[PDB]
Protein backbone atom coordinates (compact mmCIF):
# COMPACT_ATOMS: atom_id res chain seq x y z
CA UNK A 1 0.00 0.00 0.00
CA UNK A 2 0.69 3.23 -0.41
CA UNK A 3 2.43 5.62 2.43
CA UNK A 4 0.15 7.99 3.94
CA UNK A 5 -0.29 11.72 3.80
CA UNK A 6 1.13 14.35 6.52
CA UNK A 7 0.02 17.66 5.45
CA UNK A 8 -1.55 19.05 8.63
CA UNK A 9 -0.87 21.07 11.44
CA UNK A 10 -3.72 21.71 13.82
CA UNK A 11 -5.68 19.45 15.89
CA UNK A 12 -8.75 19.17 13.97
CA UNK A 13 -6.66 18.71 10.12
CA UNK A 14 -7.99 22.16 8.93
CA UNK A 15 -4.80 23.89 8.67
CA UNK A 16 -1.82 22.88 6.08
CA UNK A 17 1.99 23.71 6.87
CA UNK A 18 3.11 26.39 5.54
CA UNK A 19 7.15 27.69 4.37
CA UNK A 20 8.90 31.18 4.07
CA UNK A 21 9.81 32.16 0.93
CA UNK A 22 13.49 31.78 1.62
CA UNK A 23 13.16 27.95 2.67
CA UNK A 24 11.10 28.10 -0.78
CA UNK A 25 14.00 29.71 -2.06
CA UNK A 26 15.92 26.71 -0.72
CA UNK A 27 13.84 24.09 -1.70
CA UNK A 28 14.51 25.35 -5.22
CA UNK A 29 18.23 24.87 -4.96
CA UNK A 30 18.20 21.34 -4.20
CA UNK A 31 18.09 21.26 -0.56
CA UNK A 32 16.18 18.39 1.05
CA UNK A 33 13.99 18.64 4.22
CA UNK A 34 14.69 15.06 6.65
CA UNK A 35 12.10 13.74 8.94
CA UNK A 36 12.90 12.89 12.84
CA UNK A 37 10.81 11.26 14.86
CA UNK A 38 11.00 12.33 18.23
CA UNK A 39 8.23 10.40 20.19
CA UNK A 40 5.72 7.93 19.71
CA UNK A 41 2.20 7.40 21.51
CA UNK A 42 0.03 4.34 21.42
CA UNK A 43 -1.54 1.68 23.91
CA UNK A 44 -1.56 -1.55 24.86
CA UNK A 45 -4.41 -4.35 25.59
CA UNK A 46 -4.97 -5.95 29.06
CA UNK A 47 -8.10 -8.50 29.77
CA UNK A 48 -10.78 -6.63 31.82
CA UNK B 1 -8.02 -36.40 -19.77
CA UNK B 2 -10.13 -35.30 -16.68
CA UNK B 3 -11.43 -32.49 -15.22
CA UNK B 4 -10.86 -29.84 -18.43
CA UNK B 5 -11.70 -26.51 -16.75
CA UNK B 6 -11.53 -22.52 -17.97
CA UNK B 7 -10.31 -19.90 -15.15
CA UNK B 8 -10.03 -16.55 -15.08
CA UNK B 9 -6.48 -15.49 -13.16
CA UNK B 10 -5.76 -11.64 -11.66
CA UNK B 11 -2.40 -10.27 -10.65
CA UNK B 12 -1.13 -6.85 -10.82
CA UNK B 13 2.46 -6.29 -10.70
CA UNK B 14 3.44 -3.07 -12.02
CA UNK B 15 6.87 -2.38 -11.38
CA UNK B 16 7.96 -4.41 -8.35
CA UNK B 17 11.66 -2.32 -8.92
CA UNK B 18 13.00 1.37 -8.27
CA UNK B 19 15.90 3.11 -10.16
CA UNK B 20 19.38 3.37 -8.47
CA UNK B 21 20.50 7.37 -7.66
CA UNK B 22 23.10 6.88 -10.58
CA UNK B 23 24.94 9.57 -9.40
CA UNK B 24 26.72 11.48 -12.93
CA UNK B 25 30.13 10.95 -14.11
CA UNK B 26 32.45 14.23 -14.32
CA UNK B 27 32.04 14.22 -18.33
CA UNK B 28 28.48 14.27 -18.07
CA UNK B 29 28.51 17.06 -15.57
CA UNK B 30 30.31 19.01 -18.14
CA UNK B 31 28.02 18.08 -20.74
CA UNK B 32 24.78 18.85 -19.23
CA UNK B 33 26.01 22.86 -19.55
CA UNK B 34 27.01 22.31 -22.79
CA UNK B 35 24.06 24.50 -24.01
CA UNK B 36 23.42 27.54 -22.57
CA UNK B 37 22.03 31.54 -23.12
CA UNK B 38 22.75 34.69 -21.29
CA UNK B 39 20.94 37.20 -20.07
CA UNK B 40 21.35 40.21 -20.75
CA UNK B 41 20.19 44.03 -20.06
CA UNK B 42 19.81 46.50 -22.58
CA UNK B 43 19.48 49.87 -21.59
CA UNK B 44 19.74 52.13 -24.53
CA UNK B 45 22.49 54.94 -23.83
CA UNK B 46 25.24 53.46 -26.20
CA UNK B 47 24.88 50.04 -26.23
CA UNK B 48 25.26 48.91 -23.32
CA UNK B 49 24.33 45.50 -23.36
CA UNK B 50 25.78 44.34 -19.78
CA UNK B 51 25.09 40.86 -18.63
CA UNK B 52 22.04 40.06 -16.18
CA UNK B 53 22.21 36.07 -15.80
CA UNK B 54 23.25 32.97 -17.41
CA UNK B 55 20.80 30.28 -18.37
CA UNK B 56 21.63 26.27 -18.86
CA UNK B 57 18.95 24.73 -21.07
CA UNK B 58 17.44 21.32 -20.60
CA UNK B 59 17.72 18.52 -22.76
CA UNK B 60 16.12 14.98 -22.79
CA UNK B 61 19.20 13.81 -21.34
CA UNK B 62 20.78 16.30 -18.79
CA UNK B 63 17.88 16.38 -16.10
CA UNK B 64 19.65 14.26 -13.51
CA UNK B 65 23.26 16.25 -13.83
CA UNK B 66 21.55 19.46 -13.92
CA UNK B 67 19.62 18.59 -10.67
CA UNK B 68 22.18 17.26 -8.96
CA UNK B 69 24.33 20.39 -8.88
CA UNK B 70 23.99 23.72 -7.17
CA UNK B 71 26.36 26.15 -5.54
CA UNK B 72 27.98 27.59 -8.61
CA UNK B 73 30.60 29.78 -7.97
CA UNK B 74 31.56 32.71 -10.72
CA UNK B 75 34.93 34.55 -11.62
CA UNK B 76 33.81 37.41 -13.98
CA UNK B 77 35.18 40.81 -15.18
CA UNK B 78 33.77 44.01 -13.76
CA UNK B 79 32.89 47.21 -15.41
CA UNK B 80 35.59 49.33 -13.28
CA UNK B 81 37.43 46.75 -11.54
CA UNK B 82 39.36 43.30 -13.42
CA UNK B 83 39.07 39.65 -13.51
CA UNK B 84 38.37 38.57 -9.55
CA UNK B 85 35.87 35.79 -8.12
CA UNK B 86 32.24 37.31 -7.09
CA UNK B 87 31.77 34.21 -4.19
CA UNK B 88 29.53 31.21 -4.46
CA UNK B 89 26.00 31.52 -4.32
CA UNK B 90 23.24 28.59 -4.70
CA UNK B 91 20.95 28.36 -7.97
CA UNK B 92 17.72 29.47 -8.88
CA UNK B 93 15.57 27.36 -11.00
CA UNK B 94 13.91 29.72 -13.62
CA UNK B 95 11.74 29.18 -16.70
CA UNK B 96 13.91 28.60 -19.35
CA UNK B 97 14.63 31.75 -21.45
CA UNK B 98 12.04 33.51 -19.59
CA UNK B 99 8.88 31.63 -21.16
CA UNK B 100 5.68 30.53 -19.51
CA UNK B 101 5.69 26.93 -21.53
CA UNK B 102 9.45 25.86 -21.18
CA UNK B 103 10.06 24.00 -17.82
CA UNK B 104 12.60 25.13 -14.95
CA UNK B 105 16.56 25.04 -15.84
CA UNK B 106 19.20 26.07 -13.45
CA UNK B 107 19.76 29.54 -13.64
CA UNK B 108 22.61 31.68 -12.32
CA UNK B 109 21.96 34.81 -11.11
CA UNK B 110 25.15 37.08 -11.69
CA UNK B 111 23.49 40.34 -10.20
CA UNK B 112 23.05 38.65 -6.44
CA UNK B 113 26.68 37.90 -6.15
CA UNK B 114 29.51 39.70 -4.53
CA UNK B 115 30.24 42.61 -7.19
CA UNK B 116 30.15 46.28 -5.84
CA UNK B 117 27.04 47.26 -7.61
CA UNK B 118 28.64 46.81 -10.84
CA UNK B 119 27.60 45.95 -14.44
CA UNK B 120 29.43 42.69 -15.60
CA UNK B 121 31.04 43.07 -18.93
CA UNK B 122 30.24 41.09 -22.22
CA UNK B 123 32.90 39.75 -24.36
CA UNK B 124 35.53 39.73 -21.43
CA UNK B 125 36.74 36.58 -19.15
CA UNK B 126 34.16 34.69 -17.71
CA UNK B 127 34.60 31.31 -15.65
CA UNK B 128 31.53 29.41 -13.99
CA UNK B 129 32.69 26.55 -11.67
CA UNK B 130 29.81 24.13 -10.63
CA UNK B 131 30.30 22.53 -7.48
CA UNK B 132 29.12 19.13 -6.58
CA UNK B 133 27.54 17.76 -3.51
CA UNK B 134 31.38 16.19 -3.21
CA UNK B 135 33.03 19.48 -2.57
CA UNK B 136 34.53 19.29 -5.99
CA UNK B 137 34.59 22.24 -8.42
CA UNK B 138 33.86 21.55 -12.52
CA UNK B 139 34.77 24.16 -14.77
CA UNK B 140 31.47 23.87 -16.88
CA UNK B 141 31.89 27.24 -19.04
CA UNK B 142 34.85 29.66 -20.35
CA UNK B 143 34.56 32.60 -22.49
CA UNK B 144 37.32 34.99 -23.18
CA UNK C 1 -10.08 27.24 -31.59
CA UNK C 2 -10.14 29.74 -28.60
CA UNK C 3 -13.99 29.94 -28.26
CA UNK C 4 -15.23 29.44 -24.50
CA UNK C 5 -18.28 28.26 -25.75
CA UNK C 6 -16.33 25.24 -28.00
CA UNK C 7 -15.51 22.26 -25.95
CA UNK C 8 -12.41 21.71 -24.43
CA UNK C 9 -10.61 19.26 -26.78
CA UNK C 10 -7.07 17.59 -27.44
CA UNK C 11 -4.47 19.97 -27.87
CA UNK C 12 -0.37 20.04 -28.14
CA UNK C 13 1.53 22.71 -26.55
CA UNK C 14 4.25 23.11 -29.43
CA UNK C 15 6.18 25.70 -27.48
CA UNK C 16 6.54 23.58 -24.07
CA UNK C 17 8.32 20.51 -25.98
CA UNK C 18 12.33 20.18 -26.03
CA UNK C 19 13.71 22.87 -28.68
CA UNK C 20 15.86 25.88 -27.43
CA UNK C 21 13.16 28.14 -27.88
CA UNK C 22 13.45 27.98 -31.68
CA UNK C 23 10.51 28.74 -33.79
CA UNK C 24 8.55 25.88 -35.51
CA UNK C 25 8.32 25.89 -39.87
CA UNK C 26 5.24 26.06 -41.25
CA UNK C 27 4.92 24.09 -43.97
CA UNK C 28 7.43 22.20 -43.55
CA UNK C 29 8.09 18.65 -42.12
CA UNK C 30 5.84 17.72 -39.29
CA UNK C 31 4.92 15.25 -37.41
CA UNK C 32 3.30 13.80 -34.68
CA UNK C 33 2.44 10.45 -33.08
CA UNK C 34 -0.24 9.56 -30.45
CA UNK C 35 0.95 6.81 -28.11
CA UNK C 36 -1.98 4.65 -26.43
CA UNK C 37 -1.48 3.66 -23.04
CA UNK C 38 0.20 -0.05 -24.42
CA UNK C 39 2.91 1.90 -25.38
CA UNK C 40 1.90 1.40 -28.71
CA UNK C 41 2.44 4.91 -31.41
CA UNK C 42 0.27 5.86 -34.57
CA UNK C 43 0.80 8.21 -36.85
CA UNK C 44 -1.83 10.46 -36.70
CA UNK C 45 -0.34 13.39 -38.71
CA UNK C 46 1.79 14.59 -41.62
CA UNK C 47 2.55 17.67 -42.87
CA UNK C 48 5.34 17.72 -45.66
Amino acid sequence: LSPLALNTMDQFSSRLIPINYDQLKKLDAGKQIKLETTQVSGNFGTKN
Amino acid sequence: LDNLSITELNSTPEILDEPEVKIPTDQEIMDAHKIYFADLNFNPSTGNTYINGMYFAPTQTNKEALDYIQKYRVEATLQYSGFKDIGTKDKEMRNYLGDPNQPKTNYVNLRSYFTGGENIMTYKKLRIYAITPDDRELLVLSVD
